[PDB]
């Protein structure tokens, strides 16, 4: 796995370059907002068994065929196994939320999840509804707008970070899709 | 590739975790050193040729054997690719201390290099020297502040006992 | 899916065994004892409805929290989510009773659910609070037999064990 | 795997019923001809070395090609193989009429196969052939017709069980084929 | 296959080496033996077909039994079966002295006979009286030389062992 | 794996054929000049180390872009991999001229080698460039014509097995191709 630093890294040594100035503004912004980054995550981690259950029974008001005999969530070892994999995506969306870089979620998480989830017939329209859920769930904790929770924070701007853990998130759609 | 944020992440995963607090609490420690090593950083990308010829220079001057027939330094090609090598690690130091990791110097350039420099007959006391030249000539507060001289001469060191 | 006949042959393959003579005596046992657990699952698949509203009304008059704003059976559509569910449990005692075994409980009803109880705040003792008063309720001769009695109350029991 | 009864409760699972009365008929037949099973399937074990022997020697009489060099059944360890593939499939014949169901042939015996033997180079129209006359002789056993054999039994007709084994038997060159 | 090369050469790739002194010495013995086995090979492959029908006339002469029906001998098919088999395994003691090692034997005459011989009910004495009868019918120096007559005998020896 | 005996076996086997003094003369040819064979191979593993050295600096000083960021030698990690390759490769290569056989080349190194390289990125092309130099080395190796150094021998003609393991070197570019 790769981190924002040693993205930069990888992308200079392909032009056998030294990291300078020129280059590390970024770097140093990343490290000038890292306490906004420290708290972003905070509010996922602190809330993340609500996330996973409140956007997993979402995809299923949603969509009541889930549970019907045949439906891919009906029994509890289905059900259970859903809930299961919601928290692993929410997990590997944080670790490239705290790393500033996607690559532990592609190469641990999404790598080879579509040929998974195709072999063994679960859907992933369905899994694309409950990774949206948490999504939206996200953006709000980040931003401190969620409607029943608020948290502690000094207050600015975390835009860019929703924004990234947004497009993490819609990384997992891109790769099932 | 090895850094504070990677290895964090890394055991949290080996162990199903979501991060926790001594996770962010070690990143913090990212924002606290970052300064040193990234002004070692910006110093050595600066002036890397200068720095590359003293401690090339050092090599041959400390090993005048190797300009030998048969032997590692023995034609200018040869020398070149010599000083060009120098030049491969001081680029993977400039590299750790932007990652704040020994990660870039791990994977590569010292992976494998056992194995390249006994096959090719490449004497590791040559590169030693070479980098081992840099590490004493560096002069504090001439070159860089006394924490970001701490932060480039640990990799010197990390990689003297690399190839030791 | 454990039953009589899934369990030897399952021992038999194991070991690479054609079937012997205890399997088939085994399975004697099915041709025994089958007549009280069908008994039990005719008269569960004939009455099913007024089992399940008896057992879900069981558990809100022990539990009246659950009605309360954040609770479990907060609203209506909750409420029929719960008795749905006592539904689900006597339907898989139905199937237990007819196979003989544990298999439909543990494969359907059991395997997962203390995640996802835990997971979506369902107290445990909700539903146990359901199957005990249906367990109690039974009453033999009037509803059936004694040894039809005895099928359905283990499969109750063991259910109960498997969420205590 | 499943069994008799196993297979109506997936059935009626498939459609959220239980299973009634009316459904009941056939199960309390198959319980109330359970001996006449039982000694089916001993019929079957208690001459199982035989007619392994028997069937593979049979493919062999018909096409002593296959002992030949380059045959399939040329050399100790290739026939061992075969007498060896013979007597697994047989034993999972006789689970299948043990249980009243395929399913333990279906995914523990047959899936697969067919890529195997492909694999391997073994000869799926030979195996039929063995497959074929060890149905003929196991039909024999159970309605105790055997030429060379007769065993004991209470007198009565076991033509379903006869004709329920021989569908399993036609399921293994259904899936080789 | 099992020979003097392929085992040295196994040996050194189990281990990652190149061919060194102890296996080209192992391969110098090839040399030195290889005369007298191949003079056994040559006298076989000459007069297989005598040699056999002595062979399988032994086996017979000495368990008259299995003519009788139901034995493993009981028609002309049969019989004529058990005389290719000894010719057989004469073809693999042929090829066991041309290679230098036991492999062919090994690989398709003894793997899985244990199982062939039981499952088809051919008894394990009647292809040892075949074999020792061969060996013992040896005649030196009438037949072949002493060490073709030790390279003979003891692939004879080996399947017999292999069969008891 | 085989050798140039058991090769002969297995061509009889196929005939039914019993091996006599008709099909002997190579293998008794095979021993005569079994001493050559055998200061053959040692003339390759005496000199196994320079040999894969020079063979792969001289792929990348004929390629120098195999060493360019990007190249699949760049980096230690990269060109020990590439170098241990290459004395793998050698080695299999002794293999087959101390039996006399491909078998072992073809069976242990060959099989899999091309499907390995293209998911991994390794050039084929560099890959057969080094084994032609090897090729090369060889050679000159066993008729003591190596422009750098001579070993001790009896005079005498070795064009033979200097064509045999020409031939075991070129299997590998056939393989890989
Ligand atoms: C079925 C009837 C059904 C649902 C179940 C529900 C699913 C759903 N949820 C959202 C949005 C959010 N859910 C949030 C979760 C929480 N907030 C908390 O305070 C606790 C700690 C935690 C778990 C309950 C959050 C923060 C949001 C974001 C919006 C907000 O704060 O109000 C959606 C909207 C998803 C979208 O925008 O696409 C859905 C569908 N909805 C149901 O219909
Ligand atoms: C080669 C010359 C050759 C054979 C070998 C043989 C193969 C064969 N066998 C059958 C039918 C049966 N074999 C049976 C086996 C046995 N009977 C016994 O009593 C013992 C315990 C056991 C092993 C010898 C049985 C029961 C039968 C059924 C018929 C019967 O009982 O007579 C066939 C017929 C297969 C078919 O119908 O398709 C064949 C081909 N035949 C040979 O030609
Ligand atoms: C880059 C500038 C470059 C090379 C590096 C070099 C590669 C190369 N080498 C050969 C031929 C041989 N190399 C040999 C190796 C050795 N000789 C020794 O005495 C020691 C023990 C050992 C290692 C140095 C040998 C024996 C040969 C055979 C020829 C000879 O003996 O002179 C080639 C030629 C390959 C071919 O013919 O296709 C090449 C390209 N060349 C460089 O350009
Ligand atoms: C968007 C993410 C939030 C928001 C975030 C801000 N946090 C700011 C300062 C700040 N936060 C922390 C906690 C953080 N640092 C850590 O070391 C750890 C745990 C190890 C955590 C969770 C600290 C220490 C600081 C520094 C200031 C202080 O000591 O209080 C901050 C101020 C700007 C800045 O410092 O960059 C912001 C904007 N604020 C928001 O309003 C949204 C909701
Ligand atoms: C076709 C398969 C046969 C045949 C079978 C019949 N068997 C009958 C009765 C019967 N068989 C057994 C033995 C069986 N039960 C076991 O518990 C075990 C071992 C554990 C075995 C092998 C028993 C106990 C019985 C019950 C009667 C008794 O005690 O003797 C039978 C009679 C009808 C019925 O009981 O269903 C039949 C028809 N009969 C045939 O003629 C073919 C060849
Ligand atoms: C082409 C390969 C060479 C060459 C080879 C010849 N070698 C000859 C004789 C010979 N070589 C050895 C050493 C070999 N035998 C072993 O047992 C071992 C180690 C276990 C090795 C390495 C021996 C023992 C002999 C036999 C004669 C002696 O004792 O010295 C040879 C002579 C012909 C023959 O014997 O077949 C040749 C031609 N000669 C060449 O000029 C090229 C370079
Ligand atoms: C009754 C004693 C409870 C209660 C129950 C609720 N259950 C809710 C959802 C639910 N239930 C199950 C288990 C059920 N599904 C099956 O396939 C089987 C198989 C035997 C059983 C027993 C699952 C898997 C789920 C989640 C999927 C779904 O919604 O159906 C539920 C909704 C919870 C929520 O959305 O937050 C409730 C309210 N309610 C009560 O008051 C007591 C504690
Ligand atoms: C929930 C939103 C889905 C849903 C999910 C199901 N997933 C099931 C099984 C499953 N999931 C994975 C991938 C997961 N495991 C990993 O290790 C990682 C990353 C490291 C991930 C993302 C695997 C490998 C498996 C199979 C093994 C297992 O069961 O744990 C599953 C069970 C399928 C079955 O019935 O056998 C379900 C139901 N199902 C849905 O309907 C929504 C859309
Ligand atoms: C230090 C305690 C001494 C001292 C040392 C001097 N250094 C001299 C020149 C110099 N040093 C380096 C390498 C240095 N520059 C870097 O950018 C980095 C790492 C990023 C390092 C290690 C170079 C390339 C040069 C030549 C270019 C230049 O002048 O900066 C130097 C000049 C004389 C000489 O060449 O020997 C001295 C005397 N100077 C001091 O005052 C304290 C005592
Ligand atoms: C038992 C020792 C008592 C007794 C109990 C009564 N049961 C009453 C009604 C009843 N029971 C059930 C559940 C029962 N029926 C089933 O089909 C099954 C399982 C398959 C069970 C456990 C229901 C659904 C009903 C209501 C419908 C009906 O009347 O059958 C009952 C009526 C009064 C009441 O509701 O409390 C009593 C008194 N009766 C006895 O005489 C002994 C002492
Ligand atoms: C001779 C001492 C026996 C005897 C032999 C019979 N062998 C029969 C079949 C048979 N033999 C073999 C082993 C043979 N095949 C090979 O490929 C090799 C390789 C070295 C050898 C030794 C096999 C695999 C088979 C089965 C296939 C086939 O029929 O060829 C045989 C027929 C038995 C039967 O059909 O029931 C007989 C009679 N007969 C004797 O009287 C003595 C004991
Ligand atoms: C006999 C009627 C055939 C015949 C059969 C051969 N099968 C050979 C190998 C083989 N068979 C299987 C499948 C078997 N193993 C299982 O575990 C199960 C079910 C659980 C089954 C049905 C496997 C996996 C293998 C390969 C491993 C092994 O050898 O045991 C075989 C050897 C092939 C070879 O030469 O390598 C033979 C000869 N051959 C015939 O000619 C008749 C038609
Ligand atoms: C030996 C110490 C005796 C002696 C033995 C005799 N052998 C007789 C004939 C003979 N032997 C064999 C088998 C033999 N020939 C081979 O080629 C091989 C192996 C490759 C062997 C084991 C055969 C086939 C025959 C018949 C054909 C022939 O005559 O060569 C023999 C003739 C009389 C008889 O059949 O009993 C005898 C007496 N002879 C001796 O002088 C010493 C004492
Ligand atoms: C050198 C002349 C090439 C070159 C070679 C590379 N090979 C790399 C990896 C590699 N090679 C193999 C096959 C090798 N392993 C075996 O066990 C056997 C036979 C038994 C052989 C021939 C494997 C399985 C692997 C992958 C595992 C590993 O790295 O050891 C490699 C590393 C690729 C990477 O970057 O990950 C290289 C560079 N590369 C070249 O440019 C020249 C043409």
């Amino acid at each position: 796995m790769l981190d924002a630093f040693s993205r930069v890294v990888v992308n200079s040594d392909a032009k056998a370059a030294y990291v300078g100035g020129s280059d590390l503004q970024a770097l140093k912004s990343f490290i000038a907002d890292g306490n906004k980054r420290l708290d972003a995550v905070n509010s996922i981690v602190s809330n993340a068994s609500c996330m996973v259950s409140d956007a997993v029974s979402g995809m299923i008001c949603e969509n009541p065929g889930l549970i019907s005999p045949g439906g891919n969530c009906y029994t509890n070892r289905r059900m259970a196994a859903c809930l299961r994999d919601g928290e692993i995506i929410l997990r590997y969306v944080s670790y490239a939320l705290l790393a500033g870089d996607a690559s532990v979620l592609e190469d641990r998480c999404l790598n080879g999840l579509k040929e998974t989830y195709i072999a063994l017939g679960v859907p992933t329209n369905s899994s694309i509804r409950a990774v949206s859920i948490m999504k939206a769930q996200a953006v709000a904790f980040i931003t401190n707008t969620a409607t029943e929770r608020k948290m502690s924070f000094a207050a600015g701007d975390c835009t860019s970070l929703a924004s990234e853990v947004a497009s993490y998130f819609d990384r997992v759609g891109a790769a099932i899709s | 590739m090895k850094s504070v944020i990677t290895t964090v992440v890394s055991a949290a995963d080996a162990a199903g975790r979501f991060p926790s607090n001594s996770d962010l609490e070690s990143i913090q420690g990212n924002i606290q050193r970052s300064a040193a090593r990234l002004e070692a950083a910006e110093k050595l990308a600066g002036n890397h040729e200068a720095v590359v010829k003293e401690a090339g220079d050092a090599c041959f001057a400390k090993y005048a054997y190797l300009k030998n027939p048969g032997e590692a330094g023995e034609n200018q090609e040869k020398i070149n690719k010599c000083y060009r090598d120098v030049d491969h690690y001081m680029r993977l130091v400039n590299y750790c201390l932007v990652v704040g990791g020994t990660g870039p110097l791990d994977e590569w350039g010292i992976a494998g290099a056992r194995e390249v420099y006994r096959t090719l007959n490449l004497p590791t006391s040559a590169y030693v020297a070479s980098i081992a030249y840099t590490r004493d000539r560096l002069c504090v507060p001439r070159d860089m502040s006394a924490q970001a001289g701490v932060e480039f001469s640990a990799y010197l060191d990390y990689l003297i006992n690399a190839l030791s």
